[PDB]
This record gives structure tokens, C-alpha cells and sequence, in this order.
């Protein structure tokens, strides 16, 4: 029942006696469910060593995986232009989870179309779905460009976007010079990151292909960065931020960090800045072209190095103390700006910080996920930090990729007990969690399970989860974060020392029995 | 662009070596090969990297963890004519499906594509003795499409090739495989390439070449060697070239007839190799008749 | 008092047909002997049976439905001098594990009960080529303890052997399989007898016999039938009918102690088989 003073919604409602003597009588009486003694037999089975080994030897099986298909990457991407809309041409459900993902991860609109191509379109392909589409979006929503990417059908009945494009434009749906750039992003194919990487390809193509005549490497002074598939807002920033502050003139690749944090003032914006058309047409003029997070961009570099004749540094993405050096050193090479006393100094601090809480941090086991360049570069910096990322594990990863981290991890004494995983799932990882036990896990969201499993079987077997990825949705605002760069490092850093200590107060809060190791001075 | 065949065949009968010589052969050509070894007596590329017994993938593995542990570094190398060469490993004693031992093979090399490569061939050479699932894998994983199988004038030489054409079509309705052709190797037995031919139109193929017994051949093995790297200039050198000429440009991949042991005897007897059964002498000791 | 046997060794050498004369003395001696063939050629009971090709438990559980369908008589059939032949089976050509289809065989014949009935001993005639899962099951399950092995003064013939043995050292630590020596049937070479005891001893183990090669044998299986039933006189069937006791009696059970290829590329020079390993002949020549 309620008190109209004192209202209970889902929880703790049910844990009323009538709805706790509600939901066991449909139990006993229809459920026909296993003894509870056998549900428990089974589950401690799981976290064993034996079931282990079973799991790893699942080949058609795949249980919570932990990557996205190509287009949504395709779409993040194209939100990254001015006036732009996403536009997939194939089913119609499809951008339906797209945005609704999105949503929920940003907090914020996430506006993009599709051509709702349907059964009566598996035959003939949807070279209609295309002129109607195009016309229809264009003429509704007024883009200054609209994207095109692909869905799992559009891929198996084959289309031709090229081909329908150029089509939709001479028989008059859409102006002749209205940009339209398009690229292939079949689902099974690569992560959703790939999406991302072609995309792009897609529409560097569509601005600088035919015209690289009039172009000369170095002309403008300025870097071309292209940050990749990014999640976490604070990050484009904290780049553009360095840079600034640095005296380079720089053109980001793809910006959304102005649509996806559009303020709150009694208007909607559909669009909000992003990279001018322009900026991509004289990006080949740049000095060089950057890869912040190359692991998933090299459709690009190839274009990029190919076309228009960059040479395109070996950077790693930087995170962590060591390898934004390196960023911030190829970036004064590349422009002839010192790196700024501030720098200096932020760094200096992103120490401070290091020594100041190291003793909390050493010897500290994490299991991990994520893609690629993120996984890595998470992983770089526990190690710059002392602690062991015993279970480095990345769904969407490559074997070049395997081998540099381990590359990484044994040049490190803190890497004797890493291991690296690719083509595994977050099932295989909760197995990793229960043989091998590490102290905490560095992950989206979907992990958020992992850890109730862990306690199931008890507490001093819990493995809390450390929010830091994507997606995630049980927390708010968090992808006001930030990763990248010095000011990242320090967020990190303070997230884990810190949730550290957070469970450390957690176990010592025991009253008369282990509160006194429940200091106040830490 | 890249073909993938295989080697099926009995044992001890120079099947291994006819392969090896033809891969050497295809490499003069200035074909980039691979070879696979899938034989659990692991001996499949030692003509060509000269070496008594390469490191077999099971082996290495064993000695770093599963097997992604180690790299193509010490598992894939470059012999004679630039050919790369890995050997599955024999199956464990007792416990293992030599099968098994394989696909892992290959899925490694599919990770650390060691095929995505320039690569126009690739040979597995697979024992084809007791045709069981496990020896099958290749081309149940669908890794292999032309199949070239290898016997000569023999009942349980052929009673493989019958038996392993048999197994290619129980996959070929569902898959790509198919029998390119058949191999003999000579064992200086009259009317042996004869009995072939005669046979490989039973299975509805053909006897892509015929490989004749010259001693050169065992002093090359001897020299760890191929007859190629040998003797450039020796007859047998060129019978083989003739076997790399001839699958080069092979369009018989089909779907074998397989036949019954009754049709497979019919031919033997009358080849001159097998007898003629005398069914009522059966069961009579040299007294009662 | 029923010693379940097993005879494996490379298939081409005898094996199948040594393992028939070797049996076909027993029954005929007085005992109560059945011969589970394991060699997927299917010829382990031919000799026996004076059949030119048993059914195996396969042809026939594949033809009417499924096991449950099949008899007693149907495929074990008691040849010469009471003695229950059975076929284990090939394996479904291009697939199932042929050693998948000995363990329904086995596992069948205790349905049926087969094996109570006064019956003084088990023999399996396992290929023995590739000791993989397969072939290695008879061991793996405890349903043989007896392991002779057939092994001709030959490279590949003695390398199997060598890997038997391996099978065995596994299943050792849990299970009665024991060796029991090698038999090498003849083939004109010279020492290749002693070669055989040379390296038996080297396993730990002995040679418990050394076939000859008598065309009473090519003859006497012309007709189908052992060299025992052919010509009892022929001193070739002394060498089955001694042998047939050194087995009874034969005390000596170990578990090898497999030694090495090299050990093995050794053990063969020295007997003149394998040609000497040379040196600066290999790599590059002109
Ligand atoms: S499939 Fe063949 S090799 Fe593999 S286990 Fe079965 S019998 Fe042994
Ligand atoms: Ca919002």
C-alpha cells in the first residue's frame, strides 16, 4: 500500500509482505522453477575454473558483447559538421536504437534520419527510398549537408550509394552541388568504431578528391586533428584547450562537442557548430594531419598519407603522463611552438598528483575494457601509475593491436601478470573476474552486472565497477568528462584513487569489529 | 585471387614429397606458396627448409600458454623459392583429434594473416588414411577448395582415394570442395598408370599427372633437399613441373562418383593387381582339397 | 579370469592377420576367446568368420534405425572354435571420430551382455597408425588391459609402436592397461628381430615373439581361413601356437618408458636400417 506522505515506487514497494506473498505464490504455482539449491548448484558452478575453460572454447556463441555496429559510428561522425544531418540508408528500426543509444549516453538530442527502406525494397534495392529520402530530409530539417551511411540490409541486397546518389541528383531530389558524402558501414564488419574511420574516409573524399591541384602541404600553418570515434566531451575540449594555449593553429576534424551540449535556453538547436565545410575542402593544406586515436583510423591515414601527402607522426592517443609528452613534443616539431610554461606547470602538477597518492594506488589489480586505442591507453597509464591491469580485455581489437599493448605491458615491471584478450565478450571477462580476482573493473556501464555477480557470491568477492567508457547510462553527466591529455590523466587518477579509498571505507565501516583501520587521516 | 588445395593421400608412399617437390616447382614459376602441414607424422616441409623437423605450432604452444602466446616468428619459414611453410602438429598420444591440432593451425595463421599475402597457392598437406572428421577438418571449415588427391597401384592406396572422395562430396552439395584430380606416384608396377586413369573415370576426375619412381628423388631427401633445388636439369625435375603446369590451370573441380568396394575389386583383379576369389576353396584345408 | 586384450601396431604389416593366428590357437587350444575388431578396414574377424567381409555394428545400425534395432547374433557371429567376432566400424566417411563409433560398439556388446558368458579372453584389434583420441578410446575407457603390440623391423612400423606407448604412460596413472611386449612379424631384415628386443627392453618390456614370414600364410588366408585350421603340421603354425601360451603365461605387465625420436633415429643405424646421418651433404648442391 502507499502513504500518500510518503509515496514508494518500484522499490522498496515490492519488499511489501503482500507483494513479497504476491510474487511467491506465482512462483511455487506457475513458474515451475528449478530448487532454489539447484540455482545456487548451477550459479557457483560459473565461477569456477572448469566453467572457464568451457567458455573460452565458445566459437558461434557470443554472450554481452562489447562493441556497436558500424553506423552508429557513422552517425556520431557526421554529427561532427556544420549543419549536417546523420542520414542511413537502409531499415528504419536501425536509427531508432542509434539516437535512443546516443540519448541515453549524452543526455542530449541526437537528431538523424533514414530513408525507412522495407520488404517491398529487398528485390528492387531502394533507389527510390534514396531520391524520395534525400529530398524529403533536406527540404524538412534544412542541412547544409546530409551524410549517408548503410544498414545491415542495405549492405546484403548490395546498393550503390555512389551510384542512387548521383542518381538522386540528376533526376533533380536534390541540387547537383548540395554535399552529400557517403560510405559503406556493413554491421558485420569491425566495431562500430569502423563506422567512424569510413565515414570520415567518406567525406575527406567528397572535399578534397577531385581538387588536390590547387593544394600544398603546409600552406595554412595549421594541424588537422581528427579525433575518432570520442565520447567523452571534455575531451575534444581539453585538445582544442592545449592547442589554444599553445599558439597552433589548428582545424578538428569532425566536432560534435557543440551539438551534443547545445544549452538549455527555451529554443532547440537541431545543429550546433561543428567543422565548416570549408575547414575539410583546405584541411590538405595543413602542415600535417593527427590521429589521436590511430588504432581505429587507419582507412584515414591511408587517405590521408595517400592523397594528401601527409606524414602522418606514430603517436599513441594521448593519455597518461608519458605519452601526451609525446603528443605535445610531436606537436611543437610539427609547428615550431614551444611547449608553454603552463603546460609545464599543469604537468608538473599531474605529478605532484601521482606522488602524492601513489602509496594507494601500487599494487592495485584492475580487469579492464573498451576499444582499442582507449583500452591501451588506459592501460599505459595504470602502468605509469604502479598498478597491474591483470585483465586487459577489448571485444572489438585486432591482433597488430594484441601485440603493441603486450609490447607495451612487458616493458613494464608492472605488467608481469597482464593479459591481453580480443574477440572476447564481457561473459568471458565476469570468468576472469571470479578465477583470477582483481580489485576493480574499468568499464561502461554494461559492466554494471559483472560486479553484482561477483558479490552473489560474496562480498569479499565483489569486484566494484569503475564508471569510465562507454556507454553509460546508470550515472549522470559523466561524459562531461574528460580522458585526453594532462587534465584527463588527473580526473583518472582521482577516480581511482579515490574509488579505491571509497571501498577501503566501505570494508572498515564495521562497528567494534574492523572500524579501526577506519581512519580519518588517509 | 589465391587458391587453396590440399593434399589428401595414404601414408608411406612419397605422398609428402610429391607435394613438396610440386610446391618447388610451383616456385620457380614464380608462384608464392604456402604449405600447411597436417600430417600427424609432421615431416611436411623438411625438403624445403632442409631442417631434420620443424617446430610444430602444438609444440611451441605448449611452451608459452594456449597459442596466440607465441608469433608467426617461430612457427612460419621461409624455405627454398621463399616458400613458408608451418606444420600443424601431431595430435597428443592417447588424448587429442589430430583434427583439432589443426584448425588452431589455421585459424592462427588466419589471425596473424599469414595468408592475406600475395599468396597464390596454399597446400595442406592432410593425411587422408582413415578419413575421420578429424583429418577432414580442412574442408569441413571450408579452407580448402581444390582437392588433389595422391595414391598409386595398390588396394589400400586406393581404397583411400575412394574413401576420401566419398568424404569430398559429403560436404560438396553444402560447400565449394571439389576432387581438381588424381596423383600417382609410380611404384614400378606394371599398368600402373593405367589403373588409374581407368579409375579416376569411375570417380567421374581425371589422373591430373603421373609421377614416375627416379632415384634422383631419394638423393635429394638425403640432401634434405627438393629434386628441384637438387638438380634443376634432371628428367624427374621436369616430370613435376609438368604436375605444376597441369594444376595451374586445372578446371575439373568436381564432385566425385564415389564406387563400392565390389567395383573398386572388379578393377584391381583385372589390372593384373588383385587375384580372382575361388569361392568354393573356401574354408578347405590342403587335405579335403 | 577374461583378460580384455588389444593388438595395435601400423596398419600393413600383419597385424590384422597375426592377431587372427594368434587367436585362432587359442579357441582351438580351449579357450573361450572374442575378437572385437577395431581396425577400420574392417577385416579383424575374416580369418575367423571364413567371411570375405563381416558387417559392422555401422553398416547395420545406420540400415535399421539405430542401435536399439540391432540383435546379438546380428553382428557378433562365433567363428572357428567358438569364437564371437564383432566389427567395430568405420567411421562415417569425412566425418565422426572413428574411435566414436568402437565406443558404442564396445558399450553394445554390455548390452547385450556379451561378455559374461563363459569367456576366457577379449581381443581388440585397434589401428594403430595415429594414436589419437579415436584409436586410443579402447585404453581411455579401462576396456583393455592387455596391450601387445605388432611392430616389423620398419621406420614408420616401430615409430608407432614408440607412440603406443605414450598412450599407455598416459591412462597409467588411473587405469590396469599395462604393456606386454612387441611382436615383429618377419620381413627378411637383418638383426630386425633383435632390432624389435633391442628397443622392447628400451620401453621396459619384452618381445614376446618374432612371427616369421611363411607363404602357408598367404595361402592359408586365400582361403580365407588361419594358418592353424589350414595346415596344423606346417611348422608356421607352431610359431602362432607357441606364442598363443607365451601370452596365457606371460607375466610381465609394465608401463613403458617411450624413449626419443633421436633415441629411435639411434636405435636404427645401429641395426643398419636407417642410412647414416651425414652432415655437410645437405643444404645447398650443385
Ligand atoms: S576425428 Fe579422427 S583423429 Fe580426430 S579424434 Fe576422432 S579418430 Fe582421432
Ligand atoms: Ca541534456
Amino acid at each position: 500500500s502507499q502513504q500518500v506522505d510518503k509515496i514508494k515506487a518500484s522499490y522498496p514497494l515490492f519488499l511489501d509482505q503482500d507483494y513479497k506473498d504476491m510474487l511467491a505464490k506465482k512462483r511455487d504455482g506457475f513458474e515451475e522453477k528449478y530448487p532454489q539449491d539447484k540455482i545456487d548448484e548451477v550459479f557457483q558452478w560459473t565461477t569456477t575454473k572448469e566453467y572457464q575453460e568451457l567458455n573460452f572454447q565458445r566459437e558461434a556463441l557470443t554472450v554481452n558483447p562489447a562493441k556497436a555496429c558500424q553506423p552508429l559510428g557513422a552517425v556520431l561522425c557526421a554529427l561532427g559538421f556544420e549543419k549536417t544531418m546523420p542520414y542511413v540508408h537502409g531499415s528504419q528500426g536501425c536509427v531508432a536504437y542509434f539516437r535512443s543509444y546516443f540519448n541515453r549516453h549524452f543526455r542530449e538530442p541526437v537528431s538523424c534520419v533514414s530513408d525507412s527502406m522495407t520488404e517491398d525494397a529487398a528485390v528492387f534495392g531502394g533507389q527510390q527510398n534514396m531520391k524520395d529520402g534525400l529530398q524529403n530530409c533536406k527540404a524538412t530539417y534544412k542541412p547544409d549537408m546530409i551524410a549517408v551511411s548503410t544498414t545491415c540490409m542495405a549492405e546484403v541486397i548490395g546498393d550503390d550509394l555512389n551510384a542512387f546518389i548521383n542518381n538522386s541528383k540528376k533526376e533533380g531530389f536534390i541540387p547537383d552541388e548540395f554535399p552529400v558524402p557517403f560510405a559503406h558501414t556493413p554491421s558485420f564488419v569491425g566495431s562500430h568504431v569502423t563506422g567512424w574511420d569510413n565515414m570520415f574516409e567518406g567525406i575527406a573524399r567528397y572535399f578534397t578528391l577531385k581538387s588536390m591541384d590547387d593544394k600544398v602541404v603546409g600552406s595554412n600553418k595549421k594541424i588537422n586533428i581528427v579525433p575518432g570515434f570520442e565520447t567523452y566531451l571534455g575531451n575534444f575540449r581539453v585538445i582544442k584547450r592545449m592547442l589554444s594555449e599553445m599558439g597552433v593553429g589548428y582545424s578538428l576534424l569532425s566536432d560534435p562537442e557543440e551539438v551534443l551540449d547545445t544549452p538549455a535556453d527555451g529554443q532547440f538547436r537541431m545543429y550546433a557548430g561543428g567543422t565548416t565545410q570549408e575547414e575539410m575542402k583546405d584541411a590538405p593544406n595543413a602542415l600535417n594531419t593527427v590521429l589521436l586515436q590511430p588504432w581505429h583510423l587507419e582507412k584515414t591515414k591511408k587517405f590521408v598519407e595517400g592523397t594528401w601527402k601527409h606524414e602522418v607522426p606514430k603517436l599513441n592517443i594521448p593519455m597518461g603522463l608519458d605519452w601526451t609528452d609525446e603528443f605535445l613534443m610531436k606537436v611543437s616539431e610539427i609547428s615550431g611552438q614551444p611547449i608553454p610554461a603552463s603546460l609545464t606547470k599543469e604537468r608538473g602538477r599531474l605529478v605532484d598528483m601521482m606522488t602524492d597518492s601513489h602509496t594507494w594506488l601500487h599494487g592495485k589489480r584492475f580487469a579492464l575494457w573498451g576499444d582499442p586505442d582507449f583500452v591501451m591507453g588506459l592501460v599505459k597509464f595504470l602502468l605509469e601509475l604502479g598498478c597491474e591491469p591483470v585483465h586487459i580485455l577489448c571485444h572489438n581489437g585486432n591482433k597488430r593491436w594484441k601485440k603493441a599493448v603486450d609490447a607495451i605491458l612487458a616493458a613494464s615491471p608492472y605488467g608481469k601478470n597482464a593479459t591481453v584478450y580480443i574477440g572476447k565478450d564481457l561473459w568471458h571477462l565476469r570468468s576472469l573476474v571470479f578465477t583470477d580476482k582483481p580489485d576493480f573493473m574499468i568499464g561502461n556501464s554494461y559492466g554494471k552486472f559483472i560486479q553484482r555477480d561477483t558479490l552473489h557470491k560474496g562480498k569479499e568477492f565483489e569486484v566494484p565497477l569503475i564508471r569510465i567508457g562507454f556507454p553509460i547510462f546508470d550515472r549522470h553527466h559523466l561524459h562531461r568528462s574528460t580522458t585526453l591529455g594532462y587534465e584527463g590523466a588527473m580526473q583518472i587518477l582521482t577516480t581511482l584513487v579515490n574509488s579505491i579509498l571509497e571501498r577501503l571505507d566501505e570494508e572498515t565501516r564495521g562497528m567494534q569489529a574492523t572500524d579501526y583501520n577506519h581512519d580519518l587521516v588517509r | 585471387a589465391m587458391r587453396q588445395c590440399a593434399i589428401y593421400g595414404k601414408g608411406g608412399i612419397g605422398k609428402s614429397t610429391t607435394t613438396q617437390n610440386l610446391v618447388a616447382a610451383l616456385a620457380e614459376m614464380g608462384k608464392k606458396v604456402m604449405i600447411v602441414g597436417c600430417d600427424p607424422k609432421a615431416d611436411s616441409t623438411r625438403l624445403i627448409l632442409h631442417s631434420k623437423a620443424q617446430n610444430t605450432i602444438m609444440e611451441m604452444a605448449a611452451e608459452a600458454g594456449t597459442v596466440e602466446d607465441l608469433e608467426l616468428e617461430d612457427v612460419l619459414k621461409a624455405g627454398y623459392g621463399g616458400v613458408k611453410c608451418v606444420e600443424s602438429g601431431g595430435p597428443e598420444p592417447g588424448v587429442g583429434c589430430a583434427g583439432r591440432g589443426v584448425i588452431t593451425a589455421i585459424n592462427f595463421l588466419e589471425e596473424e594473416g599469414a595468408y592475406e599475402d600475395d599468396l597464390d597457392f596454399v597446400f595442406y598437406d592432410v593425411l587422408g588414411d582413415v578419413v575421420c572428421g578429424g583429418f577432414a577438418m580442412p574442408i569441413r571449415e571450408n579452407k580448402a577448395q581444390e582437392i588433389y588427391i595422391v595414391c598409386s597401384g595398390e588396394m589400400m592406396a586406393m581404397y583411400a582415394a575412394n574413401n576420401i572422395s566419398k568424404g569430398i562430396v559429403k560436404y560438396a552439395n553444402s560447400g565449394s570442395v571439389r576432387l581438381g584430380g588424381l596423383i600417382c606416384n609410380s611404384r614400378n608396377t606394371d599398368r600402373e598408370d593405367e589403373l588409374i586413369i581407368a579409375l579416376a573415370n569411375k570417380l567421374g576426375t581425371q589422373m591430373i599427372h603421373f609421377v614416375p619412381r627416379d632415384n634422383v628423388v631419394q638423393r635429394a631427401e638425403i640432401r634434405r633437399m627438393t629434386v628441384i633445388e637438387y638438380d634443376p636439369k634432371a628428367k624427374q625435375a621436369d616430370e613435376y613441373r609438368a604436375l605444376a603446369r597441369k594444376v595451374v590451370d586445372n578446371k575439373l573441380l568436381v564432385i566425385p562418383n564415389p564406387i563400392t568396394m565390389d567395383e573398386l575389386e572388379e578393377l584391381l583383379m583385372e589390372f593384373g593387381i588383385m587375384e580372382v576369389e575361388d569361392e568354393s576353396i573356401v574354408g578347405k584345408t590342403a587335405e579335403e582339397v
